[PDB]
């Protein structure tokens, strides 16, 4: 929370940092942990956007003046940006699936792990696609027909 | 069956600015389309737009004007219609275009004359096919109008015995000891191996045969000489041409010819299509424009003097001016530069092709207002011999000299030097006619004449025929169509 | 080829903001990460009396993964914008106006001196015509083309 | 660069050792008219204003008040070997001969030109030498050393 602070005042256009994927993170990371202790209750909510925290490795590097070299700091982005969103992916799709449908009564719980959906989604973007563990669920499906037409993209194009 | 040649027009079309700035951007504002447009605020755009909304169209005459001379019909159809009619073509057993026409001369032969109006639009230029004038006496608004050898062989130019190119040359001291005012100076950037420009197009309407010997413009070249010498065999008939050879960016060579007393100081390139950046292509031009606004003088200072200078891509008519608003958005009809007709660019022609078509006789009336009035005749002669052969007088040549010339007025004094702050332009339109019979067709007007606030710019821009209440300051200056005079005093 | 067309976009556009009781620098022309490291080593020296000018470099290429890296290390006292300066609408966007100098770097090694004396003529000639009272320096690399800049209206020597 | 030996012993030039006027023609106004004055041997406003017009030079006429502009410091060597300076060679005190040669000839002394291998016990035959930019007032000198100056312009001349 001290650190977006810190951030916001050093912004040049307030309206622009707002609609930042690090400020948005922190929105959706930092007040259920609050609610959270006030309730005395928990809930496993978009805690998996804490893995898209790992996109400013590359930059904090620079400011460290760590990375100096082209090739490196395209490797370091590749190799980020790559980890980043495979396990944010992973983490929605095992939150969606554990879960269930809220219209349907929470009724089409499935139960998977987080191994498991990681499996799954790496076996999707490879275009493998065995038929051992898939999407059930309504929400689910939606969101693998929608992460079909970019992270097969970005996975046959960052690897090579 | 029409060849538009876009060097002779672009050409002539300077030279004409040479007589009276400005007419270049008046005449090529009559060819393009252009709708009126309306603005609030007070600026000189207010003005300008409304002038642009003009174009030239023709129409076929009613009835009511068969036993009539043409001043009377033209202040008939200014005064009644609100047309302004600039000139008629006389069928016979071949057609023929008269531009201006004093009394008693020409009466119109009723068979069906052909007259070329200015207008906002053909719906207005077809009252006056529909004009009776028993019925439509009484209506006062233009709406409800309803159902030795001097001259050349043809004798139309000035001639001179031929004179080699050693005897015309001039050096920096010797240009010194020659006094030159009211002359025109060339600045040209050609060289050996670059594209030929033709200067017999830009010399030839200046040595015009309707100009007496003594009102000639003296012409000086600026140049290399290795690429006058190209050309000078089309050039050396014509009298009082010189050459200063240098280049036109030294600062020296433009004070041993008195730069600062000219009429018109042209700047042309040749090899401009060679270069392939986009953006150092005009980049003598618009450096040698500089250079004369920033030259000082024991008038005064090089901002007063006359410049046009042409530009093969217009997206630079930004770089000419200082005060200017520059924005890479607005259309080269529209910027400070061309309305005030110190630029020109060919692009500007390229309305002409769908002009022609609607009415042929569109480019028969220009090219002879323009050119200083070449024949089909002639052209053929310049075809076998290229040399412009001269020829004796006879009274069928000397008859040909009358005929009308672009000129520029002067409220200040004169006959007309009462209606200077009086403000009415059609009282000077109408008895321009009934008196001395020059038919007036524009007000060339200071930028900041409207302000109230005094200022020192002398820049000007041209309004294409103000409706009949306009209100004239005393410092402005009037576009006129004069008679030749047959005798002058010398 | 949908990827593609979306996502081309200008990440360096936007107008810079003046801040009250500060001055600000323009540097176009030959920008580099050589000419640009150099030229910030031997500005932001610290045997200098302290200052607290800004700079803004304006060019038309974006730069690369180590220029970005180098404006990175500088990011509190160097901006960077895209643009041309043959352009009204990029010299409103720099605020030309309050503008203290102008730099005009020049390419030493290039293959025909005239060229780009040429261009920085054009450049020079591009500024003076939006404002005409800023302070221009520049670096010529023959002598017959600087007698050029002194026929320019604006060009006043007895200034800076 | 700058510490190579044929750099500090002002036997080699590259142009890439000016990108730094850039930034001290911006902090200070006045350098870079300073320098041209200094090196091309006059950068007056007369000059400037002629080569405008003509982009060359004319001959004239000698005239009193032309004459007047022969009055310039120029950029000189000296030897401490022989002369009036003689004595301070071996003596070591740079602030004495600078109060000394300021005060009797108006002779700016601005710099040392020492032999390389001045500063060993072992003799040697190098005739190298490299350049001291203004040494402190508390300076040794040796009598193999040349010092850089400027020099008023003197009207008579032995000739
Ligand atoms: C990205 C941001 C804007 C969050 C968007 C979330 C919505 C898409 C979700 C969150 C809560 C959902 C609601 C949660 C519970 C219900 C009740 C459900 O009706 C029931 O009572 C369930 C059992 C039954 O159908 O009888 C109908 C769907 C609905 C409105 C859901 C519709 C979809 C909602 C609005
Ligand atoms: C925009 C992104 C971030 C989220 C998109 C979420 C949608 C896919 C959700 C939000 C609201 C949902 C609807 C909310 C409630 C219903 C009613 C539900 O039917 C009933 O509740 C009773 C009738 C039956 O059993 O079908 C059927 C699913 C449906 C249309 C849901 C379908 C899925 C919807 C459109
Ligand atoms: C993409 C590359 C970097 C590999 C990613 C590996 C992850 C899929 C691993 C790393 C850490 C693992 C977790 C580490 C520890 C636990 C707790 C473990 O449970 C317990 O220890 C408590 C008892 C129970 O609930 O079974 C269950 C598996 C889980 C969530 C693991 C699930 C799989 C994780 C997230
Ligand atoms: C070097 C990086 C990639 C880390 C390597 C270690 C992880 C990949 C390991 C550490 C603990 C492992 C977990 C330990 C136990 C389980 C429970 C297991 O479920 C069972 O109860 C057994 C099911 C079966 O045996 O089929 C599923 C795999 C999982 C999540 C494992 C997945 C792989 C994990 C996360
Ligand atoms: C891209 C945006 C517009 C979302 C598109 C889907 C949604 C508009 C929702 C609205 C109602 C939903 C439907 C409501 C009920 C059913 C029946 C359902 O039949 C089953 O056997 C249930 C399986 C299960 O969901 O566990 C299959 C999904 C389907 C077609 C749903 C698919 C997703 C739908 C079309
Ligand atoms: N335990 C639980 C409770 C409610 C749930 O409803 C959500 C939902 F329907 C939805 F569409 C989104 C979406 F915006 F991300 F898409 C969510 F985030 C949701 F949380 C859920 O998924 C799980
Ligand atoms: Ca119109
Ligand atoms: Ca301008
Ligand atoms: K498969
Ligand atoms: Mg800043």
């Amino acid at each position: 929370l001290l650190y977006f602070g810190l951030r916001f005042i050093a912004a040049n256009d307030k309206l622009w940092f707002w609609l930042e994927v690090n400020s948005v993170v922190d929105f959706f990371t930092v007040p259920p942990v609050f609610v959270s202790v006030y309730l005395n209750r928990s809930w496993l909510g978009l805690r998996f956007l804490r893995a898209l925290r790992l996109i400013q490795f590359s930059e904090i590097l620079q400011f460290l003046n760590i990375l100096k070299t082209s090739n490196s700091i395209k490797l370091v982005n590749l190799l980020s940006i790559f980890i980043s969103t495979w396990l944010t992916a992973a983490g929605f799709i095992h939150l969606v699936e554990n879960s269930g449908d809220p219209w349907e009564n929470f009724q089409n719980n499935q139960a998977l792990t987080y191994w498991e959906c990681v499996y799954l989604l790496m076996v999707t973007m490879s275009t493998v696609g065995y038929g051992d563990v898939y999407a059930k669920t309504t929400l689910g499906r939606l969101f693998m027909v929608f992460f079909i037409l970019g992270g097969l993209a970005m996975f046959a194009s960052y690897v090579p | 069956d029409d060849a538009i040649c876009l060097a002779e027009l672009k050409l002539g079309f300077i030279a004409q600015s040479c007589l009276a700035q400005g007419l270049s951007t008046m005449l090529a504002n009559l060819f393009s389309m252009r709708s009126f447009i309306k603005i609030e605020e007070d600026t000189w755009q207010k003005y300008y737009l409304e002038g642009v909304s003009n174009e030239m169209y023709t129409e076929y005459l009613s009835s009511a004007f068969v036993g009539l001379s043409f001043p009377t019909v033209c202040e008939l159809c200014f005064v009644k219609l609100k047309l302004l009619m600039i000139a008629i073509e006389y069928k016979s057993a071949n057609r023929e275009s008269r531009i201006l026409i004093n009394p008693g001369n020409h009466l119109k032969i009723q068979e069906g004359t052909l007259g070329f109006f200015i207008a906002s639009d053909a719906k207005e230029v077809k009252r006056a096919f529909f004009y009776c004038k028993a019925c439509h006496d009484d209506i006062t608004d233009p709406k409800r109008i309803k159902k030795v050898k001097k001259y050349d062989s043809t004798g139309m130019f000035h001639w001179c015995a031929p004179k080699e190119i050693e005897k015309v040359i001039l050096t920096r001291s010797e240009a010194a000891m020659t006094v030159l005012s009211g002359h025109v100076v060339v600045c040209i950037f050609g060289d050996v191996s670059s594209a030929l420009i033709g200067l017999r197009n830009l010399v030839m309407p200046l040595r015009a045969s309707n100009f007496h010997y003594h009102e000639l413009k003296h012409i000086v070249f600026v140049g290399s000489i290795e690429y006058l010498k190209r050309e000078w065999e089309t050039l050396h008939n014509f009298p009082k041409v010189s050459i200063l050879p240098g280049t036109p960016l030294s600062r020296a060579d433009l004070r041993a010819v008195n730069i600062n007393l000219c009429d018109m100081c042209v700047i042309l390139s040749a090899n401009q299509n060679n270069i392939d950046d986009t953006s150092l292509q005009d980049k003598e031009c618009i450096l040698a424009s500089l250079n004369i606004k920033s030259m000082q003088f024991d008038i005064t200072t090089g901002v007063n003097i006359p410049i046009i200078t042409e530009l093969v891509n217009d997206t630079n008519v930004q770089f000419l001016d200082q005060d200017d608003d520059d924005d890479p958005d607005t259309e080269l009809y529209l910027t400070q530069p061309f309305a005030c007709g110190t630029a020109f660019a060919v692009s500007v022609l390229d309305s002409l092709m769908s002009a022609t078509y609607f009415n042929d006789n569109i480019l028969t009336l220009i090219r002879t207002l323009v050119t200083g009035g070449a024949t089909p005749e002639l052209e053929a002669l310049i075809a076998e011999e290229n040399a412009l052969r001269g020829g004796y007088s006879t009274p069928q040549t000397l008859a040909n000299r009358d005929r009308c010339r672009v000129a520029q007025l002067a409220l200040l004094d004169g006959p007309f030097a009462d209606l200077g702050d009086g403000g009415c332009y059609g009282d000077l339109f109408c008895k321009a006619l009934k008196t001395y019979n020059m038919l007036c067709f524009g007000i060339y007007r200071l930028r900041d004449a409207h302000l109230s606030t005094p200022s020192q710019c002398t820049k000007r821009y041209v309004i294409t025929n103000p409706p009949y209440e306009f209100e004239l300051v005393p410092t402005d200056l009037i576009f006129c169509l004069m008679q030749f005079d047959h005798n002058a005093g010398q | 080829e949908i990827i593609e067309l979306i996502g081309n976009r200008k990440k360096y556009g936007g107008s810079y903001s003046a801040v009250s009781g500060r001055k600000h620098i323009v540097v176009c022309g030959h920008i580099t990460l050589e000419s640009v490291s150099n030229f910030l080593k031997d500005f932001l020296h610290k045997d200098r009396d302290d200052v607290n000018v800004e700079i803004v470099f304006l060019h038309n290429i974006s730069p690369n993964l180590e220029l970005e890296a180098l404006f990175k290390r500088h990011f509190t006292q160097v901006e960077f914008y895209q643009g041309s300066v043959l352009n009204p609408h990029d010299l409103a966007r720099v605020k030309i106006e309050s503008a203290d100098a102008c730099l005009i770097l020049a390419n030493k090694y290039c293959a025909d001196p005239d060229a780009e004396d040429a261009s920085n003529i054009m450049r020079v000639i591009s500024i003076k015509n939006y404002h005409p009272k800023i302070r221009i320096i520049t670096q010529m690399l023959q002598y017959h083309n600087k007698a050029h800049l002194l026929n320019i209206p604006s060009w006043n020597w007895k200034e800076g």
